[PDB]
């Protein structure tokens, strides 16, 4: 259901229903003292608590209550960065965003860096976990946030480790350029990648250089994965890809290179980026592109070649759907 | 004999740097879920393509039994990874004969249960556990299929 067009009411005391939530979870929390025959009973309402609440409206005082603690009492056990991150947007899809929040989740991103800086922690979830989603959704909101003086205090480092050497990476559009200035100090770039976070904030596009050894050597070390691969059998699907990422770029007309249609082998999805006329169709698909990402779609389903057999997969799924997606999809960028 | 479809699977799971072995006979429900859903946002600049698609797609896995096994509450009596190696297998519609065996494992899965079952009968008590593949931040860490059945 579309809970978000149904109207609302009495919102006066749910705020304090909310911020009720937010002071026993911080009073519970906060000491040495945690009961878990307490956390046996209502920890889970909490949670439910901190949700449909987007959908529900909240003035300064609702909105820093919850986020002091969302950001600073729950464990971890229940909580991962992650989803931590996915809440905080959609408390912030009703609502505005003050200074206040903007301090507060600056004073969480750096002492949270300050939690990381181990020889084992690792930042697991299940999406990723850079907090470089938040450095981005911070600059999304507002002009700019050069972070001030907490851009400093992650800048003052030394030999050390190198955790913060490329975890600071997260935060560089939230910096000041001595960041940038003592990171050509050691270093640049050298992960196999860089472009995984690079090209999603700050490069993105109208500059893709021969970065040489990449893609080349990708190509090279994943001749010999299909042969043993398709050889011996097994088929993995493990979420970590880079050659759609580059194949979606081929036909971006970002990379005009003519070194692409080598792979042959598997991910027809890579086939569909790069066979126009003799990709095979007996490979129907609502996915792939069906993820649908905006109007680089419009140019990918442009086609003007191939719509025939497209149209009919429109036909399939929307037909034998209720699903409001999918006919949503079709009308517009599919005409 | 009319229309009885009904398989097996077996199900493993392992803790890292050790060679653990927590295991089901069965798993009756073994709920797999895909849930792909984006994010609202309007940044809006025309000399910027998106191409976001996705990178989380997450799974959901899910297993009952009466098996705690025995021998792990005596050790381990006296992150905490619990990496699991499933056991499936497959027919040939056209064979109906044993000639295929599936495995998936995982290098980062973790248990989420909800502590409260509190059930107002006791039943047969079959535990069920919610699970989730956790993802490190180097790289893969997803699937390994195992596919069998060469010939």
């Amino acid at each position: 259901c579309s809970i978000d067009k149904i109207r609302f009411g009495e919102q006066e005391k749910i705020e304090e229903y909310l911020v009720g939530i937010a002071e026993e979870i911080t009073k519970q929390f906060s000491a040495n003292g945690m009961n878990v025959v307490f956390y046996t009973q209502f920890i889970s309402e909490a949670k439910a608590a901190l949700y449909f609440a987007k959908y529900v409206k909240l003035s300064e005082e609702g909105l820093g209550k919850i986020v002091k603690a969302l950001l600073f009492y729950f464990p971890e056990r229940d909580l991962d960065i992650g989803k931590r991150y996915v809440w905080l947007e959609r408390l912030t899809k009703c609502n505005e965003l003050p200074k206040s929040i903007i301090s507060i989740i600056d004073d969480f991103l750096v002492l949270q860096a300050e939690k990381h800086i181990d020889q084992n922690y690792s930042e697991v979830s299940s999406n990723g976990l850079y907090s470089r989603d938040y450095g981005a959704l911070i600059k999304h909101f507002e002009k700019n946030f050069i972070s001030k003086r907490l851009s400093e205090i992650t800048l003052c480092l030394t030999q050390d480790k190198q955790k913060q050497i490329d975890f600071l990476f997260k935060l560089l559009p939230l910096l000041s350029t001595n960041a940038k200035s003592h990171l050509l100090s050691f270093k640049s770039v050298e992960n196999i990648n860089d472009l995984m976070n690079g090209i999603r904030i700050g490069l993105i596009d109208e500059f893709t250089p021969e970065h040489e050894e990449l893609i080349i050597e990708y190509l090279e070390t994943r001749k010999v994965n299909y042969i043993v691969e398709k050889e011996k059998g097994i088929q993995t699907f493990s979420s970590n890809d880079y050659m759609s990422t580059f194949g979606i770029w081929y036909f971006l007309e970002e990379i005009n290179n003519s070194k692409m249609e080598e792979f042959i082998g598997m991910d027809d999805q890579y086939d569909f980026f790069v066979d126009p006329e003799n990709f095979d169709y007996k490979k129907f698909i609502p996915s792939w592109l069906k993820n649908y990402n905006d109007k680089l779609l419009g140019k990918i389903a442009g086609n003007k070649h191939m719509k025939h057999h497209v149209i009919e997969v429109l036909k399939e799924r929307v037909k034998n759907s209720n699903d409001k997606r999918y006919l949503e999809i079709l009308m517009n960028y599919f005409i | 004999m009319k229309t009885v479809i009904q398989d097996t699977a077996d199900v493993y799971f392992k803790r890292k740097s050790d060679g653990k072995l927590v295991f089901t006979a069965e798993a009756q429900t073994a709920s797999f879920s895909q849930a792909i859903s984006e994010e609202k946002l309007r940044g809006g600049i025309g000399n910027k393509p998106l191409y976001i698609l996705k990178s989380e797609k997450e799974i959901n896995l899910t297993v009952k039994n009466a098996f705690f096994d025995l021998e792990w509450l005596a050790m381990t009596q006296g992150s905490e990874r619990y990496e699991v190696e499933y056991r499936t297998i497959a027919y040939n519609p056209d064979t109906e004969e044993v000639y295929s065996d599936i495995y998936i494992q995982f290098p980062n899965v973790s248990p989420s249960g909800e502590f409260e079952m509190s059930l107002e009968n006791g039943n047969a008590l079959a535990p069920e556990i919610k699970f989730e593949a956790l993802a490190d931040t180097d790289t893969d860490e997803m699937a390994v299929v195992i596919e069998a059945s060469r010939d």
